[PDB]
Order: structure tokens, then C-alpha cells, then sequence
RNA sequence: GCGAGGAACCUUACCCGGGAUUGAUGGUGAAAACCGUAGGUGC
RNA sequence: CGCUGAGGACUCUACCGAGCGUGAGGAAGUGGAUGACGUCAAAUCAGCACGGCCCUUACAUCCGGGGCGACACACGUGUUACAAUGGGAGGGACAAAGGGCAGCUACCGGGCGACCGGAUGCGAAUCUCUAAACCCUUCCCCAGUUCGGAUCGGAGUCUGCAACUCGACUCCGUGAAGCUGGAUUCGCUAGUAAUCGCGCAUCAGCCAUGGCGCGGUG
């Protein structure tokens, strides 16, 4: 939880995404220009969290959620596809 | 001998060669090849002029012996001197590539 | 499964799409959720549904602790048929949260 | 060690500090976070103050310093 | 506690005084395990 | 279990111990070992016998008889793995040069009616015989 | 101037009723059934500290093609 | 003529055509003695023939896939035993008695959660 | 070798300071930010 | 190549051990999942909810730099070793599962190497990532060694804004303790133990010797 650190995540990816520049600068040398973007604009900030909980650990990137969330949908039978072995 | 280090006379070049201060395993087998005597010669069996081709080797590289070892000692002393973090390390007696203490030494 | 759509190695953003009245992508009593949930509104409002299911084969409805209001938690079994659906219900009373649990045997 | 193919990590900012007071030809203490950045022969005679997490430890340059980190004459750590 | 003596003797007493009735406790189950 | 016959005599007893004298899983290596050890073996006592008959013979030599267990018989297939379990394991536990050569040295040893496998074999007999009474 | 059809899914049921219905709806060869993808995720049972408890869940993804010469949810066809 | 047989021994699997002729034995485009270096695995291969006689009668073309060599050889021999067993079925005791035509069903047990391995445990203490 | 199945920054809850609320170009700056053109991983 | 067209392999349908025992003839159960009612005021308010209580000039909130990685030491769990059933050098052979779009990379060129630069195919039963123990020849001949590879010095390659505290890998050099370990103690009962390698999750990179799986020898 924490909602600050969602609003954390989500800022971040905001920064990243507003990319083509910093691309350019790695496709060039440029790392003096590259020292001068934000550290926030980094693509090495962005930390995968559960879609609903907002768990940092645990994570699992083909449903996007934690193992706990996971375990629990798997068991309602919400995600198609997956059932008890 | 060879670099004033006298060599176990009964071993192959490319093991023997080792035993110098400064050459391990890959340097002895470098060094043998580059001279051009077979590795799998025992060193009492070198020729006069292949003693004299691994030497001339071992020179004009090759820090080796009382050399190396003033080098390292240097080394070691101006990194002490410096008062860098690696520098403290090792004037205390503590890992300092890393390696995380209170379990081992 | 109540969600219908094939999301192979791409779940992810659909499941949280997905995600985000007796209610049970290209007969109320033997229907376990609708029981668990009018037990629950009940609870809040202020078990012996056994009776109301039994054309029904067996029926078990647990609830668990914080009963009535007392410091302690409680579990009750409240069996009844021949039991060998199941739902989940939660009631927010004003001593904490109630947990129902219905298995109807059809 | 860093690819020399992108040559030192110099911070930018610290490094136009240094070069300010040397073409001033003044004298003073830099108040520096840039741990992680390399020492240049420009900062060779200048007093850097370097944060450790609660001080700023001073160091001043000497030429063996030069090729190491600011972080290495900060220690941030305190044992006795 | 619980004594290594091989096979473990453990016990475990709740009160101001544990330290003392854990140790009385133990000492029966020594007794008791001397024959 | 189902147990092979030796590729080169055709024999249960010989893979019984290759068995007993594999490491790890290497019965490569174990067979490589009991091969060169009869060729040391028939090399050495070169004897009116053959290489096989010899080592049938120690073991023969230092298989026990009874065991105290009160003095008690023994059954031919504890005996028979008792047998080779010793043999192996004092052929590990004295000095030499390969594991062939030690193994060959051992059975020579036991051929010839003295050893470290024979002075077990005596041992438990006297330790057997002390028991008479409670028998 | 033929049809290939890729039928995946995640039910074989469904797979075979789906396929079957396009076959039924004049030179079509028949249903070739492409290995069956499985994976198997093990997961904590217990939502704090239980490391040895553990739970196994599976997915599978079912393939079959359509050569054809001369939509239920959960399906992905892909005609080419 | 050809005589079709296949053996199964657990990852292994050999398909051999068995025909009339003298010794050949060949095993993925290779002789049988470089294929299978090592004498046990020859006289694991050729054991059906040996019992029962039929060496030096045959040529068997043989096609393995999956397994370590022990696993191929068994294979290969279960799938001679068979083809030998369908060329004259009178030779069906014969081979039972020496085991040559039943197939093993061992195979390697799944490793279990919470366990280093499939039956080993973790240290307790 | 347990939550943790990925602590350089992030994660991060902890500590020291710098800010901000009580919910287009320049200058300074370590950055946040500044100057001109409900929530709580608290009990 | 045209083809195969079902001998394997793929998936999906129907089946097959029937007994006071033995028995012949025939291919001839195991592992896992599921845990009725009881016990531990057992664990989790830091996965998520939630009663009560407590914080608003702060226990809320943004940032940089530190720390979670310190070491007098003790305990637990592991990985390597102490070698001859072994360690190097050269050559020959056999797997299964699983992964792959900024990803795996055919094929060329550069570098001793980690890697770099062109270029190709593949969202993949199509194109790629996958062996070692083993076998053959040869050396070392019982040594703290051609065992061991900790520690430290130097030079590099990548990821990342950034590798000092605190990353992985590569190439030189240095080369320690260690000679099979007392009382005591743990696991397992057949494709198992032992041993060998391979792959995946998280993941920019990785402290992965951990966890989860696979096959080889046995
Ligand atoms: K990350």
C-alpha cells in the first residue's frame, strides 16, 4: 500500500515516457549530455508492483500481480486459463 | 640460474617454469612458445642456447623476481600512504574487494 | 472461470481492466452467493438458510468469530444434509468483520 | 572499471566549480554530494568537502589521488 | 532453555519467577530420566 | 534387483563386486579398476591356477562363519557380501601406488592365507568362540 | 492460392468444437494438432513466512491448423 | 525383406529394420563398433542374437534418438528381441528366459517441492 | 539460503540535511524546489 | 528432392491384471493432489481488508547523500576442497525439459578473452539458445605437489545518470588454511542415494553456491 509510492511509480513513468532524446544521446556517445537529464527519467527507476496492492516483491509479469494476489485469483477462477494442478 | 632462481631440475619447462617469481602457468607456456623450445622438455635437458633463448625471453618483459617484488611492495605503499578506503583495509588487516565479515575471515 | 478471453503471455493489463440485487471479451436459495450475502446484510442489520435449502442435498454455512458482539472470535459449523457451491461473505459489524462461508450440495 | 570507450564519469557541475576557482586563482572549500565522481588533474591543489551521509569529510587533492573516486576519502562508516 | 545432553530436555514456564520454576521442572525431568 | 553378467566372464559375483567397488556412480571405472587388479594379480602370481580362480579363492579364504549377534550362523548372501565388503575395504585402507595395484596386492594377500582381511576374519572367529555358553 | 488457419486456446475442448464448426461451415485437410504448450507456476502457499508449502498451478495453450485448399471467447485464430 | 521392431528404455527410443545377410549392424550411418566404443555395450546390443543363436545371420539397421549410451543400448536390445520374436514367434521362451522382450518402466521420479531433490530432504536439525 | 522468486540510485520502510503543505528562455541549486522572462509499512 | 504416410513423434478417443496362495502365459504399482472432527490465545494488522486507540508546524509529503553490505565473536544452512576411483593437454559421442522482440541470433570481420561491429532468420514443432560426467592417447608418481584456489596487486569488458561504500564477467600475477575431521548429529530405502551437466522465475545489471524443474551415469 502506501499510496504515496504508487503516486511515486506513476510519476515515474510519467518522466520516463516524456525517452527520445535520452535514446538518441545512447545511440550517440553523449554521456556529458546524458548526465543532464533528470535521475527520474531513467528507465532503471521504474520497479514492477502489483496492479492492485501495490506489492514490490513477489511480482510476476505475465498476469502482473503478486504470488499472493495470484494464488487468490487462481482459486476464484478469475484468470482464464489457469487451473489447480 | 636462469634469473638467479634455480629450478627443479627433474620437471618439464612449462611446470618448472612457474617457479619464478612472476610466471605462472599461461606466462610459462607463452614464454616456452614465444622462445621456441617444446614445453614438455625437462629442464635439465635444455640445450645451451635454449637456456639462453628463455632467458633472453624472460627479458625485455617479464617483471619478474626482486623486481616484481619491489613493484608490488611499492604498490602496496602508496596505496597505504594515499589514506584511501582500500588503503585503511588494508592497514587494519579486513577484506576490501567486497567481501561482507562477521561470518568469515 | 468468470472471465472469457484468451490473454496468452499479455494478462496483465486486462486482468486489472477486468478488475477495475441477490448478484451472483472477443431461485435464490440454492444459489450459495446470493445466501452468503443476504446472511451478510443480515448480520449487519441485526444460519437457521439450512432450512430454506433443505430441495437441496446438504447445505453448510459456517461463520466465524467476534459473534454478537463478544470479545472472543467463535467459529460455528451449522451443518445439516448429507453433505460429503461454495461462497465467501464478508459483514462489516460494528465489532469488526464477519466471515460467511456457504457450501450448497445440489 | 568503467568501458573506456565512454571515457571518466566526472561530475559536470563540481567540475565547473573546480574550473571556476582556477581561473579566479582564489582559494576555498567546495561543498560537494558527488561521491561517485572521478578526480581530475584539474582538482589536483583545491579542498573538496565531501558528504558521507551526515559531514562533509575534507579532502585535499594530492596527485596520487588523481583516477580515484571522491568516495574514497569519505569514509561513511564509523567502527572503534 | 533446553539442554543439548544428547536428546533434548526442554520445559518452559510462565511467571515472575521462570528462571526458577523452569529449573525445578527440570530437575524432575532429570530425575526422572537418570533410571 | 536383476544384476548383469561381467562383459568378460559371464559372472554375477564379478559384477556383484564392481558393485561394491563403485564410486559415484562410475561402473566404468570400477570395471577399469577390477580388470587391471587381475592383471596384476595373474602378472604377479604367474601358478597352475587362473586370474578369476584366485580371487574366488580369497574370498573364499576371508569369508566369516558365524557372527554375534549370542553367537548365531550367517546366510550365505550376508556372508558372500561381507566377504567382498571387507576385501574392498582393507584393500582401500592399506598403502599403495593405484587402486588396482593395492586391490591386487590385497587379494594376493588373502590367496596366501594373511592380510588385514584375514586378521578380521580371525578376530571375529575368536570373538565368536568366546561366547560358547549363551549359544 | 491456400488458406492457412492457427487456432490457439486454452481449452482443448473448445480447440476441437471451434475447429470442427470451421471445418463444417471444398478441399480441407485435416485438423493437425501442434504440441500442446504447458507452463507450470509454483507459488507460496501461505502468505508470510512457509517456504517448503507450496502450490502448483497450470496453463495450457492448445494449437491447431487448417490447410484449406480450392468465434467462442478464449479463442485466437490467426488467418493468413 | 524387412523386419520393423522399436525398443524404449527411458529417454532412448531405437527403431531397427532387421533384414537377411551376415553381420552388419549399423547405427546412425555408423558401424557398430564406432558407434558403441566399449565392449559391454557391443555385448548389451548383439545379447538377443548371442542367446539365441541368430548371430552371423542378420544385417540390422538401427536408429536411436534420446538417452545416454546405457539407456541406448537397452533400447536397441529390447528392439532386436522384438523383431527376432516377430521373424519366428517359437523363440518367444527363450527370450523370456533371459528377460530380452520386457519392457522397463523405470524412469527418472519429478522433483518435489520443498526437497533438494526427489527423495532427499533438507538438513532438519 | 525464512517474508526476500533479484537492497548501487529506485525498491526503502531507517539516518543526516534541503524544500513544500498542514489536504518558453535565463539565474540559484546536489536534487527537490525557488526567483524572473485525506494520509499513516503508527500500536 | 518430388514425395514420405504412419515405423516412430504430435493430440484425442477407446482400452487393458483376472488372484487360500502358487502358478504358467502375459509389457506387467509408484509419485503427487485431495486432509472428517480436535490442539497450539501457533504465524501474518509489513500481501489484502478490518473494530478500537494514537498522529496534523507532522508518526503525513518530495529530493540528494548515507544505511539495510560495519565486526570482538556464537549458532544455523550451504559451496568448494584436502586428491591416483585424481589433476592437466589433445581428439571422439550421447539428453530432456524450458526460454526468445530489443530478445535469441545463422554467417562474416576485430580481440588471448569477457565482448564489439556489419548482416540473416525467427513472436517461432519452421529461425536460435543445450551438455558434462563417459570413451581413446599422453604427462604428473604420492609431494602441501601439475592437489586447493582463499586473499591481495595490475589491466580490461558490459549494464546502468552513476559500480567508492556496494556489481557481474574476462586476462595476467600472487598464490594462503586445508593430509578426511572428537563428543555428537542429519537424510535416504530404486532409476532412489551418490555424482554430472542443462534450463526457468524475479531481472537494466547482478552478489544465483539460493529457489523451482530437466535429463545422463547409476
Ligand atoms: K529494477
Amino acid at each position: 500500500a502506501k499510496e504515496s509510492m504508487k503516486a511515486r511509480e506513476v510519476k515515474r513513468a510519467k518522466l520516463v515516457a516524456k525517452a527520445a532524446k535520452r535514446a538518441a544521446l545512447k545511440a550517440e556517445g553523449n554521456y556529458e549530455a546524458l548526465q543532464l537529464l533528470p535521475k527520474n527519467a531513467s528507465p532503471v527507476r521504474l520497479h514492477n508492483r502489483c496492479s492492485m496492492t501495490g506489492r514490490p516483491k513477489g511480482y510476476m509479469r505475465q498476469f502482473g500481480i503478486s504470488r499472493i494476489q495470484f494464488r487468490e485469483m487462481a482459486s476464484a477462477g478469475l484468470i482464464p486459463g489457469v487451473k489447480k494442478a | 640460474r636462469i634469473v638467479g632462481v634455480d629450478l627443479p631440475q627433474n620437471k618439464r619447462g612449462f611446470i618448472a617454469l612457474t617457479y619464478i617469481y612472476g610466471i605462472g602457468r599461461s606466462s610459462a607456456i607463452t614464454i616456452l612458445d614465444k622462445a621456441g623450445v617444446d614445453r614438455d622438455i625437462k629442464v635439465k635437458d635444455w640445450s645451451d642456447d635454449q637456456a639462453a633463448a628463455i632467458r633472453d625471453v624472460i627479458g625485455a618483459g617479464y617483471k619478474v623476481e626482486g623486481d616484481l617484488r619491489s613493484e608490488v611492495q611499492l604498490n602496496i605503499k602508496r596505496l597505504m600512504d594515499i589514506g584511501c578506503y582500500r588503503g585503511i583495509r588494508h592497514r587494519i588487516g579486513l577484506p576490501l574487494r567486497g567481501q561482507s565479515t562477521k561470518n568469515n575471515a | 472461470w468468470d472471465s472469457n478471453w484468451y490473454g496468452g503471455r499479455k494478462y496483465g493489463e486486462t486482468l486489472l481492466e477486468d478488475s477495475r440485487a441477490s448478484v451472483s471479451r472477443a431461485k435464490p436459495e440454492l444459489d450459495a452467493a446470493i445466501v452468503a450475502e443476504n446472511i451478510a446484510r443480515q448480520l449487519e442489520g441485526k444460519v437457521k438458510a439450512i432450512a430454506s435449502a433443505m430441495g437441496a442435498e446438504g447445505i453448510k454455512i459456517q461463520v466465524s468469530g467476534r459473534l454478537n458482539g463478544a470479545e472472543m472470535a467463535r467459529s460455528e459449523m451449522f451443518k445439516e444434509g448429507r453433505t460429503p457451491d461454495y461462497a465467501l461473505a464478508e459483514a462489516l459489524t460494528k465489532v469488526g468483520l464477519l466471515g460467511i462461508k456457504v457450501w450448497i450440495c445440489k | 572499471s568503467r568501458s573506456l570507450k565512454k571515457g571518466p564519469y566526472i561530475n559536470l557541475k563540481l567540475e565547473k566549480k573546480v574550473l571556476a576557482m582556477n581561473e579566479s586563482g582564489k582559494k576555498a572549500v567546495i561543498k560537494t554530494w558527488a561521491r561517485a565522481s572521478m578526480i581530475s588533474p584539474d582538482f589536483v591543489g583545491h579542498t573538496i568537502a565531501v558528504h558521507n551521509g551526515n559531514k562533509f569529510i575534507p579532502v585535499f587533492v594530492t596527485e596520487n589521488m588523481v583516477g580515484h573516486k571522491l568516495g574514497e576519502f569519505s569514509p561513511t562508516r564509523t567502527f572503534r | 532453555d533446553k539442554d543439548v545432553a544428547r536428546a533434548w530436555l526442554f520445559s518452559l514456564m510462565e511467571a515472575g519467577q521462570k528462571s526458577s520454576s523452569v529449573q525445578r521442572r527440570l530437575s524432575a525431568l532429570k530425575s526422572f530420566y537418570k533410571y | 534387483r536383476q544384476i548383469l553378467p561381467d562383459p568378460v566372464y559371464g559372472d554375477v559375483r564379478v559384477t556383484k563386486f564392481v558393485n561394491h567397488l563403485m564410486y559415484d556412480g562410475k561402473k566404468n571405472t570400477a570395471f577399469s579398476i577390477f580388470y587391471g587388479a587381475l592383471d596384476i594379480v595373474k602378472t604377479k602370481h604367474s601358478e597352475e591356477k587362473s586370474a578369476l580362480e584366485i580371487w574366488k579363492a580369497a574370498l573364499d579364504n576371508i569369508t566369516p562363519q558365524v557372527e554375534v549377534k549370542v553367537p548365531t550362523e550367517i546366510r550365505p548372501e550376508r556372508k558372500e557380501s561381507i566377504s567382498m565388503k571387507n576385501l574392498i575395504l582393507y584393500a582401500r585402507k592399506r598403502g599403495g601406488k593405484t587402486m588396482a595395484d593395492k586391490l591386487a596386492a590385497e587379494i594376493v594377500d588373502a590367496f596366501n592365507n594373511q592380510g588385514a582381511a584375514f586378521k578380521r576374519k580371525e578376530d571375529m572367529h575368536r570373538m565368536a568362540e568366546a561366547n560358547r555358553a549363551f549359544a | 492460392q491456400k488458406i492457412r488457419i492457427k487456432l490457439k486456446s486454452y481449452d482443448y475442448m473448445l480447440v476441437d468444437k471451434s475447429a470442427e464448426k470451421i471445418v463444417k461451415t471444398a478441399m480441407v485437410s485435416g485438423p493437425i494438432p501442434l504440441p500442446t504448450h504447458k507452463r507450470i507456476f509454483t507459488v507460496n502457499r501461505s502468505t508470510f513466512v512457509n517456504k517448503k508449502s507450496r502450490e502448483q498451478f497450470e496453463l495450457s495453450s492448445y494449437k491447431r491448423l487448417i490447410d484449406i485448399y480450392n468465434l467462442p471467447s478464449g479463442v485466437e485464430v490467426e488467418i493468413k | 525383406d524387412y523386419i520393423n521392431a522399436i525398443g524404449r528404455r527411458k529417454a532412448a527410443v531405437a527403431r531397427v529394420y532387421l533384414s537377411e545377410g551376415s553381420g552388419k549392424i549399423v547405427i546412425n550411418k555408423r558401424e557398430i563398433e564406432q558407434y558403441f566404443p566399449s565392449s559391454i555395450l557391443q555385448y548389451i546390443v548383439k545379447q538377443p542374437l548371442l542367446k539365441l543363436d541368430v548371430a552371423a545371420k542378420y544385417d540390422i539397421k538401427i536408429n536411436l534418438r534420446g538417452g545416454g549410451f546405457k539407456g541406448q543400448s537397452e533400447a536397441a536390445r529390447l528392439a532386436i528381441a522384438r523383431a527376432l520374436v516377430k521373424i519366428n514367434p517359437d523363440d518367444k521362451p527363450a527370450l523370456r528366459s533371459e528377460g530380452f522382450i520386457t519392457r522397463d518402466p523405470r524412469v527418472v521420479e519429478r522433483k518435489k517441492p520443498g526437497r533438494p531433490k526427489a527423495r532427499k530432504r533438507f538438513q532438519f536439525s
